[PDB]
């Protein structure tokens, strides 16, 4: 049905092979548009989501784009201590960095990504430079898809983005049918993680907390029903 | 009546040396065996709440300080520092942003608990002046803070609620400027807020101070519209330990249910446009500033001569009041009336639970809190704007006329003695 | 003597108090380096005349919007009367009345006004920024913040905002130039 | 006795409404109407100078915090930034920074005034603790605040007296690490110092409440070794209007100065130094900290093991208790015994009016005192060693051993009855 | 004698021809390696010290180097708005917009300027790339100067600044004899402009400040003296 | 019963305020950004031997000094005797005596060690930067903090600085190189 992720609930601490494959697909597709400047790439390596090795982390690093520097203009190898690029315009996209809660979030991505289909039967010569998407809200409409006041009949509108899968874009070394849904599911996943890292710990407090106040607030009770007894006994 | 019961310093010489530093006199006497009665409910516990929530909020704000950067090139990027660098992080930001809300929502039943069982009757004005006087401190102090992210929705919130300043005639642009520290809003707005964010609270704990200070020399209000009968006093058992057990109960139920919260459903209560860096060159739709200024916003947002029922083409009568002072005035106004309430009421008696009348009038008032909350998210558009006059328009009904009608023709009650109420 | 020892005691310590006090209240004024406040110059420069074209200045927008006929059409039929605010704020001129052909704009150094409309994109109600494309109930501009509906010259229409949009004081620099200040 | 004149609230109506809340009864009963001795010199207004300096500093600072930016690429640019654009600018930072000078001198005046006048015997301990409490608290702040201008004495400064706490074994390291916010000093420590700095203030405020409220519970000390004779008392006019008149007049003057420097010679206090940004990696020559800390800085670095009377070789007994950590606990030393001073001093007798050999040593204090403040400044090398030694041995002699002799074999004086000292 | 300049003193408002006369050696010798970026350019109009036109000061300002941007990087026409610009490395020095406060300050500069006269009758060979200074003490000694404990028998040090000016380096347009002596004045007057702009504001609010507060002290001395009158009569 | 119920809820108060504190105390510490606390690659290119050279690295000076030979000899002319810290405060190796030979860096990935010296710029006293170029009575490095006199090789003298200047774990990279971590 509405293809629930793992993390959609009390539990779920963000199955991490998942990301690994979202993290092969967001490197190899996204990255040409889009950045996360907001994301350090040592969190590659920290507990919670990709546990990878820390050695090919510094090798994806200093394979990326050149950051320069901060107190000598110089041109430098790109630490993983910097961030992930950005790219900014000319044909490009915003930071997906916490586009996972700027919108119930992950599955906005999902079902974006999925729908781009062929322009409808009200307007199928559709725009030059724009192409169709089934469920981003914020887009243009043509005058003839509008009704008597301004309002679209379209579910969707038109999106600058191009459609960013085919059938069978990239491999996965794991082995898995890489059909464009699963990308789709793999990469939100990876970009929930990219904003919330520290769901897993969130949760475990949370159950931590609840036990002891649950707790605490029994014995208060017990106490309270003690001294109140010799007033509470007649009536 | 009224026991302090010194405790005569007779412990020990511990005790008796302490005559220098009266302190733990102070203490004992008063804030610990304060009489209070016995027919107390459940809704006598949020002023425990709300005092617990202030220093939860002093203290993680103290430590989010040591992390936060105010600029507008790096207030974004210490945020995210915070939640993901930092050890625990998140769950300061989470408890100080949530447990704003708990603060007002904590305000709102220890507000209406209040209007009740006349709280603010005499002899308890002082008590309903000072809490006002914070209400407006904490409500200024949550909007400089909203503000400190620097995301989308600070910036324009920020825009227009000071707007509003410059709305009225021959000051209004220059307090906007001497606000914003420029003609719009930039880094030392930014400044202003974080500064000022950060010294209101100890201002609110003083004020809490004398809001303490006040109640415990005036009795607390009961159930009924009755008083501790000083003349010994069977009734009106101490504070220590029941009523504290009681309320600690309560307090941990209620942190139970906030951390749940923040635990599994933190980005509940905010704007997920407050997670895009600013542009002051795009506003997004639905601003919505927050759900505890939605009231006032509506009221402002209501008057706009757009109903049959439009005062605005009235008081156009002076080509100085316009609308938008005419809107500022009535929000001023929404509040300054619920100020003034203790003397307009002219009742010669307490608690709502003998004046049945009162009873619904007053149900009806939290009717329309609520959907005044509701519907400053709405657009303007057919039919909330009637709705939203309707509200406003009830409201001062309520506080202006209701509550002397009922002070004439409003006893047919037989009200209870005995504040020993063994039933 | 004792009432005019005292009391003058007394008001020379006031003054001096709001002496000092001024200061604290005056240092939340514009500190100089906002003073500055001074020209853009934006090049036009063929940006497909028609769409729009805005720019950042003094910390807002200014919107550099070429004319499409229908919106020109529409703008021209506009009687003063039902007209919100018919002051034609562009400060480039007196008081006149907002019309069409006072408040497009200066004719590029020749002579035509059906064509460019350079204003202040802050919505008069508390500022706010309207957005544009032919947008609202008049085929000009909408604002989100409350539903104020402009017009395609800009002036004001239903909503709460009492005035249109003003026209900051700019003259051109010979077919391809803006001067803004 | 005691005459506290509550005053009845028998003004008017609006004085007795004022049951409510007490707060004028407070005020005219105790804190303005406090029987105060005739006796009193011109020494006793320098508490007055302290609250006036506390306020003036708090708002100074609050104002500034609206302009400085915390982080290393934008403080020093936003400090200029006030000196130049802002309206006053040069004016609040010369008088936050100058008054934090005023505030230590007058707390020295303050503190001496006191060892003369047995104002730390009993029965007046309380305040005394208090008073080096609140010591402790303004010198930590004065520390984190000196850093805020990311200068290069800043960092310096910063760092050595951080390193102290890591000199101590077993927890040395770790302390460091968690102050600084790492291994070494950043923005971290940046945004802690100013937190803190932008915290403690308030603390003290509170710590001063408990400071006035003690000394009027206790009496004010007086020049003589005598009370005010309570069973009716002539002596001991009111506070309010003589001795206010009396504190205001001295204030004038020393403001008068105060701002004569901030014109004249506002840089002289100061180090050029600190007007050079930050070089991590190139230290300059003479750090000299600052000059209300140049005691205690001498005071820990005297012993190095370079003299005849060097402890350190003895106190090597113990591998563990090396020199670093010899000359931090004679810091911490240097105060506590201060602090403990009314236990030391074994006199049934008060102000040294009527001591003589306690004149004589506490003059010679006083030197000391005024000797270390020059000495820190001073190179290590020879003779500047040996002084160093010398003075803070004597010192300790002096707190430890002087007082208790005296109390032993101290009474040739006639002491003064009648504080009512008509002559 | 110690050739004392117009501020030094109760007052002494910066006599602007004065600061004009550095300001035309400062851009004109000193800029080809220093910089004062602590320093706006719309300092120049400013009342206190040059007085300028502002259009001299816009024009100046396009005449100088480019400060690209901190929006969309693009190298500008350098605004007045913008800051002077910085020389860093590479054969140049410090920042001079405080280095009037980071030493009596502007005698520093002035008998620093003054003295580089030839290597003395110790080591006339001196050192390859470095340049001899009478006061400057900051700097490296050869160790046929130094004493037996490593003390320089020099008054000064050897300092990496090569000569500024020669005997008439540039004209004055006022009409003015432009030796070295009246020029190093000059400019050392405009660094402490640079860095001390607010002085005479200073000295104003002094004057008014004591005055004021003299009156104060007097009245309340008045009334003490009044009060305590029946209780220090008789004695 | 009174006693254990009672107890027993303060002691689960105060668990409970401990778990919630602690926290609070453990935000200070060095966080993940400051975990990195990895490498940097330093090149002695030809850099005038002899003189110094110095690099930035975990917000420390890393001290690279080529030798000269009066300050060899100097070096290798002082016993152990009469050197207050004897431990060789260097990490790329066991606390062997502090020589010279042990003292001075690996040998370029040859065989010699009297030629070059890397050690942390940083005086153990209290951590401030000594001044090299030959200053001090004993012709190697000067803390201006209190007066610590530092020999050639580093090794602490003539101050309160208890021990030497410690040397990082560092080795060569064929000859034009140095590798700090
Ligand atoms: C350029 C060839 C792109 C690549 C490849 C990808 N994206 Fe993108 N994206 C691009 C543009 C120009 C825009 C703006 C669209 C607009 O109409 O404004 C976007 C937008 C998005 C968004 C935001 C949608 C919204 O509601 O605002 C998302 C969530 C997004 N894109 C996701 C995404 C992913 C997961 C990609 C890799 C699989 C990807 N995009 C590639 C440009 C380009
Ligand atoms: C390069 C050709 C220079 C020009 C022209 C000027 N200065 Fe300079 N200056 C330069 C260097 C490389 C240094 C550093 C010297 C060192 O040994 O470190 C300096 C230094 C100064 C200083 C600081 C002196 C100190 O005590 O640190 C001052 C005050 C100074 N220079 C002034 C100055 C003036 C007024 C100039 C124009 C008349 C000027 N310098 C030109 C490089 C160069
Ligand atoms: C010691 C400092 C401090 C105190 C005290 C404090 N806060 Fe804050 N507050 C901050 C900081 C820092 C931020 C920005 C970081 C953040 O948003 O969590 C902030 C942000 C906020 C926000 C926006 C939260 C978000 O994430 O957008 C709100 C709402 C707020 N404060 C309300 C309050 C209220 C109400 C009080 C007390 C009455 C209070 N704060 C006390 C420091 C403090
Ligand atoms: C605008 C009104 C208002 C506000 C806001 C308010 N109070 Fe009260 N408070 C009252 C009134 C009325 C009473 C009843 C006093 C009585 O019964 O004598 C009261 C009572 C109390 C009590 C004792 C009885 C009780 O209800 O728990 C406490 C404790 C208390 N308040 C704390 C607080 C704190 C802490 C805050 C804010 C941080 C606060 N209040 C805000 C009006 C207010
Ligand atoms: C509300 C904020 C605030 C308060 C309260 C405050 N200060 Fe500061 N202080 C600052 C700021 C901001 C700076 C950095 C700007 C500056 O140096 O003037 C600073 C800097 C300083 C400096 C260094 C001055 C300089 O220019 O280098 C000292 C010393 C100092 N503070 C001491 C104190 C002391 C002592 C107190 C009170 C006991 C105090 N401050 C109260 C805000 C404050
Ligand atoms: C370490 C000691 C110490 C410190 C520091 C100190 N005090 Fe006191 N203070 C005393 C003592 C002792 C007395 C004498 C009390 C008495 O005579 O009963 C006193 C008395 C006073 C008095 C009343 C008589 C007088 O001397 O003026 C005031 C007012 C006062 N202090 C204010 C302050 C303030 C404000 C501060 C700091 C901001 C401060 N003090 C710091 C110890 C201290
Ligand atoms: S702000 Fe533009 S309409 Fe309300
Ligand atoms: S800090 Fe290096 S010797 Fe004191």
């Amino acid at each position: 049905p509405d293809h629930a992720f793992s993390f959609e609930g009390i539990f779920g601490k963000y199955d991490q092979a998942q990301l690994r494959r979202g993290f092969q697909v967001y490197n190899e597709v996204c990255s040409a548009c889009h950045g996360m400047k907001f994301v350090p790439i040592r969190t590659l390596a920290d507990d919670g989501g990709p546990q990878l090795d820390p050695t090919f982390v510094r090798e994806y690093a200093a394979g990326l784009d050149t950051i320069i520097d901060k107190d000598s203009g110089e041109e430098r190898d790109r630490k993983e201590t910097d961030m992930f690029p950005t790219r900014v315009g000319d044909g490009m996209g915003p930071d997906l960095s916490v586009m996972a809660k700027a919108r119930g979030g992950p599955e906005y991505i999902y079902n974006y990504v999925i729908g781009f289909e062929e322009n409808p039967e009200c307007a199928p010569e559709g725009i030059d430079g724009y192409y169709y998407n089934k469920t981003f809200q914020i887009g243009g409409v043509p005058d003839t898809c509008k009704d008597a006041a301004g309002v679209k009949i379209t579910h969707g509108s038109w999106a600058r983005m191009p459609p960013p899968l085919v059938d069978d874009q990239v491999t996965y070394e794991d082995g898995t049918p890489a059909t464009v849904d699963q990308m789709a599911q793999d990469v939100s996943a990876f970009l929930m993680w990219a904003a919330e890292p520290k769901l897993v710990a969130r949760k475990q407090m949370g159950l931590v907390a609840m036990v002891m106040l649950g707790l605490l607030s029994v014995m208060l009770y017990l106490t309270n029903k003690r001294l109140w007894a010799p007033y509470k006994g007649h009536k | 009546s009224g026991i302090p019961h010194d405790h005569y310093e007779p412990k020990t010489g511990i005790e008796k040396w302490l005559h220098d530093r009266l302190p733990i006199v102070g203490l004992v006497y008063d804030t610990i065996m304060i009489p209070t009665p016995k027919n107390l409910n459940w809704w006598w516990i949020w002023g425990i709440v709300l005092a617990f929530t202030l220093v939860l909020q002093i203290v993680t704000g103290i430590v989010l300080a040591m992390h936060y950067t105010p600029h507008v090139d790096l207030a974004f990027a210490s945020v995210e520092h915070i939640m993901r660098d930092v050890n625990g992080g998140w769950a300061m930001r989470y408890i100080h942003a949530n447990g704003a809300s708990l603060f007002f929502l904590a305000v709102y039943i220890h507000i209406f608990r209040g209007l009740y069982y006349g709280s603010y009757k005499a002899p308890r004005e002082i008590t309903w002046i000072v809490g006002m006087v914070i209400y407006l401190l904490m409500m200024g102090t949550a909007f400089m803070g909203y503000v400190l992210p620097w995301g989308q929705m600070s910036f324009w919130g920020a825009t227009v609620i000071t707007g509003l300043f410059g709305a009225i005639p021959g000051i209004g642009p220059s307090i906007q400027a001497w606000l914003l520290g420029g003609p719009a809003v930039d880094n030392a707005t930014l400044n202003r807020f974080f500064s000022l964010h950060y010294l209101l609270p100890f201002v609110i704990a003083a004020l809490v101070a004398i809001h303490i200070w006040a109640f415990h020399t005036t009795g607390n209000n009961n159930p009924t519209g009755v008083e501790v009968r000083r003349t010994a006093e069977k009734d009106t058992l101490p504070f220590w330990p029941y009523f504290v057990i009681k309320d600690l109960f309560a307090l941990a139920l209620v942190l139970l249910g906030f951390f749940a919260v923040v635990a599994y459903m933190p980005n509940y209560l905010g704007h997920p446009d407050n997670y895009v860096q600013a542009n002051p060159l795009s506003t997004p739709a639905h601003i919505v500033p927050e759900w505890y200024f939605l009231p006032f916003y509506a009221i402002l947002r209501a008057f706009a001569a757009d109903v049959w029922v439009v005062i605005l083409v009235d008081g156009l009568t002076f080509g100085i009041v316009d609308a938008k002072f005419f809107g500022v005035i009535a929000m001023f106004g929404a509040i300054a009336v619920m100020a003034l309430a203790p003397w307009l009421d002219t009742s010669k008696v307490r608690s709502g639970a003998y004046r049945p009348k009162f009873r619904m009038w007053f149900w009806f008032l939290v009717l329309d809190f609520v959907v005044l909350t509701w519907v400053g998210a709405m657009p303007t558009e057919y039919p909330y704007d009637w709705i939203s006059l309707i509200a406003s328009t009830y409201w001062f009904a309520y506080f202006l006329v209701i509550l002397p009608l009922l002070g004439a023709t409003e006893k047919p009650e037989p009200i209870p003695a005995s504040i020993e109420e063994d039933f | 003597r004792r009432d005019f020892l005292y009391h003058a005691t007394a008001a020379t310590g006031v003054v001096v108090t709001g002496a000092a006090v001024w200061p604290l209240i005056n240092q939340m004024n514009a500190s100089a380096d906002v003073k500055a406040m001074a020209s853009i110059f934006v090049d036009v420069s063929a940006v497909e005349v028609g769409t729009q074209l805005t720019v950042k200045w003094r910390g807002k927008p200014v919107f550099i919007r070429r004319r499409d006929e229908k919106d020109i059409e529409l703008a021209r039929s506009v009687p003063l009367g039902a007209l919100r605010d018919t002051s034609a704020e562009n400060a480039n001129k007196p008081g006149a009345e907002a019309t069409d052909e006072n408040r497009t704009l200066p004719a590029f150094d020749g002579t035509n006004t059906g064509e460019w409309l350079v204003m202040l994109g802050v919505c008069t109600h508390l500022g706010c920024v309207p957005m544009g494309d032919k947008s609202g109930d008049f085929g000009g501009w909408f604002c989100p913040c409350h539903g104020s509906h402009y017009d395609s010259a800009g002036r004001i229409r239903k909503g709460p905002a009492p005035r249109n949009l003003d026209i900051p004081v700019a003259a051109f620099v010979d077919e391809t130039t803006i001067k803004l200040g």
